[PDB]
């Protein structure tokens, strides 16, 4: 007795009508539940008995059934509603659906960009970490390029992206370039280039600076 | 008033054993079915086990049968999930949860449907033979000469630690506006690394003090680092 969830991910704008659907392989009565999960947090119950709104849950959420198909509906999406939503059948063995990542769509937002040289303490370790920060931008995908003495760097950086902000639906991103102390010490100009649309910003520092 | 607090997660060698605790408050555990639900990192939700202390009935996700034992202690209003012979597939954040449908009738031949209304905070169970290593913590120093949005940025780089998690905080919890702590990333070394940043008024750079407080509970280590402009 399996639970196919659909779609796997969707983007929609504030106030849009969102519909997640779950497909039971057999008949699970009306014992199906819906949960909202923010990243790394415990899931919150939204709907139980396929249709009943859990106390505390905003009225914008509703559940419904049509045969073997249970659906969760958000009548007008709110920015705090980005999460992953799960269906669960309520009879044993309590199978969960695959999840539905709900990401929110908004205006293009310019990143505020900063670059950070490695610390002297990290230099006594024999490795340098250069970090490039892109703050409060949208959409998630942005081109970050690293330059060392105007040589494009490849294969020695790692990206991490934050979750969507719960009011403005923007992201922030870090790029961490890692080098040997010797490698960092033999080059002068460090630069992080961010491209988004028809605008590129390059932020830089010189190793000998204050 | 109803709360579910977990304990006993952490690192464990493959094949070893861990006992997870679930201390309930604000309701009697015999009136409820208690369940465990785990989530492997990046994957979805999987039900693992359930118990009702009143009926003496336990049930296990086939995926764990025989290796897991879920029990409860009424005197302590607490549930346990003892895990033996852990494998890498067992690495996950484990949650306890209360089913919303109470064992309402005192009659025995009654199957109850499950919907989880109260959840624990989640504890990470990591199944590797790697050693615990604490994080090195380095400043991310601003420049008054590198202003982006009228404001300045500064940070802490929290590098080469295992296992997760690491908690970062700024000025002993007194600074929260502008803070972004990034999701951790797993280096090629097999060690983790993340950074935490905060945006501040461009003027306050030299005037204000920014100390980041890094906590790595897996290695029982807490580091506080002052962040200053290089100032050579
Ligand atoms: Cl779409
Ligand atoms: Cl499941
Ligand atoms: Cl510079
Ligand atoms: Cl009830
Ligand atoms: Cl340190
Ligand atoms: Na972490």
């Amino acid at each position: 007795i399996q639970m196919t969830q659909s779609p796997s991910s969707l983007s929609a704008s504030v106030g849009d009508r969102v519909t997640i659907t779950c497909r039971a392989s057999q008949s699970v009565s009306s014992a199906v539940a819906w949960y909202q999960q923010k990243p790394g947090k415990a899931p919150k119950l939204l709907i139980y008995s396929a249709s009943s709104l859990y106390s505390g849950v905003p009225s914008r959420f509703s559940g419904s059934r049509s045969g073997t198909d249970f659906t969760l509906t958000i009548s007008s999406l709110q920015p705090e509603d980005f999460a992953t939503y799960y269906c669960q059948q309520g009879s044993a063995p309590f199978t969960f659906g695959q999840g539905t990542k709900v990401e929110i769509k908004r205006t293009v937002a310019a990143p505020s960009v900063f670059i950070f040289p490695p610390s002297d303490e990290q230099l006594k370790s024999g490795t340098a970490s250069v970090v490039c920060l892109l703050n409060n931008f949208y959409p998630r995908e942005a081109k970050v390029s690293w330059y060392v003495d105007n040589a494009l760097q490849s294969g020695n950086s790692q990206e991490s992206v934050t979750e969507q902000d719960s009011k403005d639906s923007t992201y922030s991103l870090s790029s961490t370039l890692t080098l040997s102390k010797a490698d960092y010490e033999k080059h002068k100009v460090y630069a992080c280039e961010v491209t988004q649309g028809t605008t590129s910003v390059t932020k830089s520092f010189n190793r000998g600076e204050c | 008033e109803v709360q579910l607090v977990e304990s006993g997660g952490g690192l464990v060698q493959p094949g070893g054993s861990l006992r997870l605790s679930c201390a309930a408050s604000g309701f009697t555990i015999s009136s409820s079915y208690i369940h465990w639900v785990r989530q492997a990192p990046g994957k979805g939700l999987e039900w693992v086990a359930s118990i009702s202390s009143y009926y003496g009935s336990t049930s296990y996700a086939d995926s764990v049968k025989g290796r897991f034992t879920i029990s409860a202690d009424t005197s302590k209003n607490t549930a346990y999930l003892q895990m033996n012979s852990l494998r890498a597939e067992d690495t996950a954040v484990y949650y306890c949860a209360r089913s919303h449908y109470s064992v309402w009738w005192g009659w025995h031949s009654v199957s109850y449907y499950a919907a989880f209304d109260y959840w624990g905070q989640g504890t990470l169970v990591t199944v590797s033979s790697a050693s615990t290593k604490g994080p090195s913590v380095f400043p991310l120093a601003p420049s008054s000469k590198s202003t982006s949005g009228g404001t300045a940025a500064l940070g802490c780089l929290v590098k080469d630690y295992f296992p997760e998690p690491v908690t970062v905080s700024w000025n002993s919890g007194a600074l929260t506006s502008g803070v972004h702590t990034f999701p951790a990333v797993l280096q090629s070394s097999g060690l983790y690394s993340l950074s935490s940043v905060v945006t501040v008024p461009s003027s306050s750079l030299g005037t204000q003090t920014y100390i980041c407080n890094v906590n790595h509970k897996p290695s029982n280590t807490k580091v506080d680092k002052k962040v200053e402009p290089k100032s050579c």
